[PDB]
């Protein structure tokens, strides 16, 4: 357990972040469960509160696809939010990021449904939770 | 480090060398991005989650810039390599029970730990000196422990895949391994493979003229598939002394509920290891 859990939601305060959200209609990339996953890895890979960028907020969503999303195009549209409009000469650089998040957590991508629940039962009713998908 | 002994094998995965003796997997980067496969992601954080002794043993992982190096237990060949090489002589009994009996309890450790491992083929079971065999190669595996996923179906080579894949349907899971073995248990017996098919259409022809063509009354859904149509050929069932002669009637049996159509139906892996068809298990040594 942790009380400071908003380490990870002062990143739904940020502009292009809630943005990020609204273009994601239907939780395609940025399901519930992913946005649960993509804290695991956060205290897995054991992040300080300086580490909380959204540079590392968009690799650790994309590794949370990367593992339970068999589509492997939808996630491809975090390049240009974590990159720019130069997104398709940068997104060697950005994969490269998550190869390190992937080795920090040492290789521990796999997250539980129970695992996700837990850190979803904090604080239920913030609004990323409720993105659910149907 | 240590020293390359052979190389023995290269595909799309990667590049496997023989190397104490173990199996040095180096992994191929993409192209385009110099980055880490989703494939070999997936081995990777499932096998290190993954203990069991019918299961390979994941040692280490070497990282660089460059390079990505998979260290495994060493197995001294896959099955295939050792149903061709019994072809003629046959497989023993004995030991065909005792094979499927382990691959059974690999299995039902990973669906009872939510993965799917899709891609239960002889190729990908590796076999050593002392009468074991151990499940390897889950670059197409994955958990199926959270909800509303999105899956695929591109899973296993034609020749192991379960009906409800080809005719296309959606939601599928842990079934579709035991349809997989099933093929390879009749693959184990008659030393040939069960249905060898050419294309997705094919595979699902050879599958109907074996097993007879699905109703509504063996598949309760089965007209209401994406990829099903009327036009499909309507054959009897032939029965497994046609099919598989040299297995006896509780052999015949788990046999047939692996071949399920209804995947509800399905027989699945905890269940078959307590089938009256291992009273008489053993661990028998293998000719290699």
């Amino acid at each position: 357990q942790r009380q400071d859990m908003t380490a990870f939601f002062k990143l739904f305060d940020d502009d292009l972040i809630q943005d990020f959200l609204w273009m994601d209609c239907c939780c395609k990339i940025a399901d519930k469960y992913l946005l649960a996953m993509t804290f695991v890895y956060f205290k897995r890979a054991k992040f300080t509160i300086s580490e909380h960028t959204r540079i590392n907020f968009f690799i650790a969503l994309y590794l949370a696809n990367t593992v339970e999303e068999d589509e492997e195009e939808t996630k491809y549209e975090i390049f240009p939010w974590a990159l720019g409009k130069n997104w398709r000469k940068l997104f060697p650089n950005f994969l490269k990021l998550r190869d390190q998040l992937w080795d920090r957590i040492d290789y521990r991508a796999i997250v539980s449904r129970r695992c996700c629940e837990e850190v979803m039962a904090i604080a239920p009713t913030h609004y990323i939770w409720q993105r659910e998908r149907s | 480090n240590f020293q390359k002994v052979e190389k023995i094998g290269e595909g799309t995965y990667g590049v496997v060398y023989k190397a104490e003796v173990v199996a040095l997997k180096k992994i191929r980067l993409d192209t385009e991005t110099e980055g880490v496969p989703s494939t070999a992601i997936r081995e990777i954080s499932l096998l290190k989650e993954l203990n069991h002794p019918n299961i390979v043993k994941l040692l280490d992982v070497i990282h660089t810039e460059n390079k990505l190096y998979l260290v495994f237990e060493f197995l001294h060949q896959d099955l295939k390599k050792f149903m061709d090489a019994s072809a003629l002589t046959g497989i023993p009994l004995p030991l065909i029970k005792s094979y499927l009996f382990q691959l059974l309890q690999g299995l039902a450790f990973c669906h009872s730990h939510r993965v799917l491992h899709r891609d239960l083929k002889p190729q990908n079971l590796l076999i050593n000196t002392e009468g074991a065999i151990k499940l390897a190669d889950f670059g197409l595996a994955r958990a199926f422990g959270v909800p509303v996923r999105t899956y695929t179906h591109e899973v296993v080579t034609l020749w192991y895949r379960a009906p409800e894949i080809l005719l296309g349907c959606k939601y599928y899971s842990t079934a579709v391994d035991i349809w997989s073995l099933g093929c390879i248990f009749a693959e184990m017996v008659t030393r040939r493979a069960l249905f060898p098919g050419d294309s997705e259409i094919d595979q699902l022809f050879r599958i109907f003229r074996t097993l007879g063509t699905p109703d509504e009354v063996v598949w309760p859904g089965v007209t209401s598939m994406p990829d099903y149509k009327p036009s499909f050929p309507k054959w009897a069932r032939q029965d497994f002394s046609k099919v598989v002669p040299p297995l006896d009637e509780d052999g015949r049996s788990l046999l047939s509920q692996m071949l399920h159509y209804d995947p509800n139906k399905r027989i699945s892996a905890k269940a078959a290891l307590a089938h009256p068809f291992f009273q008489d298990v053993t661990k028998p040594v293998p000719h290699l």
